[PDB]
């Protein structure tokens, strides 16, 4: 087909806080992007020690980061484990962790928007600069689906049909809001990386044409 | 086996086989007011069987499922909204 659900009280509430207060230090999406989808492959990795036939559909490691200054879109995707359906409904928005509701609190009581990672929400760290956000996934044991959302209290949930096939793996796409420009340049793509990725151990590239980083 | 998982929405519950190419044929499924029974058909040997207790109640009669060639859906229909914490009732 598609699929609707609404996002869960606590979550609304952040992704409000998340897309309406001015946060300063926005930045910090990329590395709990990077690093969300670091964690990914060290599962498929793991996964593999006992069957190497886990990676058949998509033997490499890796992550890319694909700017598209045309559409203005920062879009990142890796070889990780993937999501089934069951874990997009489950993890992008249905069940709110317990994190949701401290870090809203610890949020008020002042502290900053980067500790959203610690707190579990990580992934929602996207709405501080995109304005709408789509997942596409493909894990060994179900196809291809896509998730996608605009934080207006809901999202859905699509079998992948029109879409290139991902052997396996994620593929996050961030329509960037206005001022958010910034997030397509080489040279602060290829800054934020070094920064924050100094512990991740896969192969990052930066295919605003070619090649991979430090 | 064969692994399965849940998701819900505040009116459904909806449980995956991850079962690959299934034949509809080998599947069958029951509902009861607080059981669910989904017993797929494996050719060598045993059945499996995903015979829980379930957490809450549901509306047999408006439960549906589906068999679709990497997992068979089984959408529960809630016969309470109220969220559940697991599949099963221990
Ligand atoms: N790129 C990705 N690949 C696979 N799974 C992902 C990816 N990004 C997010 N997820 C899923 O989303 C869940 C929560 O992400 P996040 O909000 O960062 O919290 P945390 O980083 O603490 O798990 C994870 O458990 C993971 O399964």
């Amino acid at each position: 087909e598609t699929e609707t659900f609404a996002f869960q009280a606590e979550i609304n509430q952040l992704l409000s806080l998340i897309i309406n207060t001015f946060y300063s230090n926005k930045e910090i999406f990329l590395r709990e992007l990077i690093s969300n989808s670091s964690d990914a492959l060290d599962k498929i990795r793991f996964e593999s020690l006992t069957d190497k036939s886990k990676l058949d559909a998509q033997p490499e490691l890796f992550i890319h980061i694909i700017p598209d200054k045309a559409t203005s879109t920062l879009t990142i995707v890796d070889s990780g484990i993937g999501m089934t359906k069951s874990d997009l409904v489950n993890n992008l928005g249905t069940i709110a962790r317990s994190g949701t509701k401290e870090f809203m609190e610890a949020l008020a009581a002042g502290a900053d928007v980067s500790m959203i990672g610690q707190f579990g929400v990580g992934f929602y760290s996207a709405y501080l600069v995109a304005e709408r956000v789509v997942v596409t996934t493909k894990h060994n044991d179900d196809e291809q689906y896509v998730w996608e959302s605009q934080a207006g209290g809901s999202f859905t949930v699509t079998r992948d049909t029109s879409g290139e096939q991902l052997g396996r793996g994620t593929k996050m796409v961030l329509y960037l809001k206005d001022d958010q420009m910034e997030y397509l340049e080489e040279r602060r793509i290829k800054d934020l990386v070094k920064r924050h990725s100094e512990f991740i151990s896969y192969p990052i590239s930066l295919w605003t044409e070619k090649t991979t980083e430090k | 086996k064969y692994r399965h998982e849940y998701y819900q929405k505040p009116e459904e519950v909806v449980v995956t086989v991850f079962a690959k190419g299934i034949p509809k044929q080998n599947v069958n499924i029951d509902f009861g007011e607080q059981i669910l029974s989904v017993v797929i058909e494996v050719p060598g040997e045993d059945a499996y069987y995903l015979q829980p207790r379930l957490f809450g109640k549901i509306i047999p009669d408006k439960c549906k499922y589906e068999v679709l060639s990497t997992k068979i859906e089984i959408c529960l229909a809630k016969a309470d909204i109220i969220t559940w914490a697991s599949l099963e009732h221990g």
